[PDB]
């Protein structure tokens, strides 16, 4: 806003100008795979292919 | 003055404790232990799965 000075101020809040950006967050990113029995034996194994996809 | 089990107890823990101490590079390495378990066909050519882009 400009610089206002002075004991009285008429009509100075108004005209102030509100400027607005636009964000399109659009469409997921996605990482579809499959899981196979290897992946899911145990939690480590099932870890790396979830560590490897993230 | 050493009987059977001592022998084998003995022996076990020496190779243990000899392998795992001059052995730093075998340990930084990962471990890896395959489902298959052959017996003596020298094993088979493992294949071994490697990670997805």
């Amino acid at each position: 806003s400009p610089t206002q000075e002075g004991w009285d101020l008429t009509d100075k809040a108004t005209g102030l100008l509100e400027l607005n950006v636009a964000v399109n967050m659009g469409e997921p990113d996605n990482d579809f795979f499959q899981l196979r029995a290897d992946d899911l034996r145990d939690e480590t194994a099932y870890r790396r292919r979830i560590q490897s996809a993230a | 003055a050493l009987n059977e089990g001592q022998i084998v107890t003995l022996a076990v823990d020496e190779i243990i404790e000899t392998i795992s101490a001059i052995t730093p590079m075998a340990q930084k390495a990962k471990k890896y232990t395959p489902p298959a378990a052959s017996m003596q066909r020298s094993s088979n050519t493992i294949w071994m799965p490697v990670e997805q882009e």
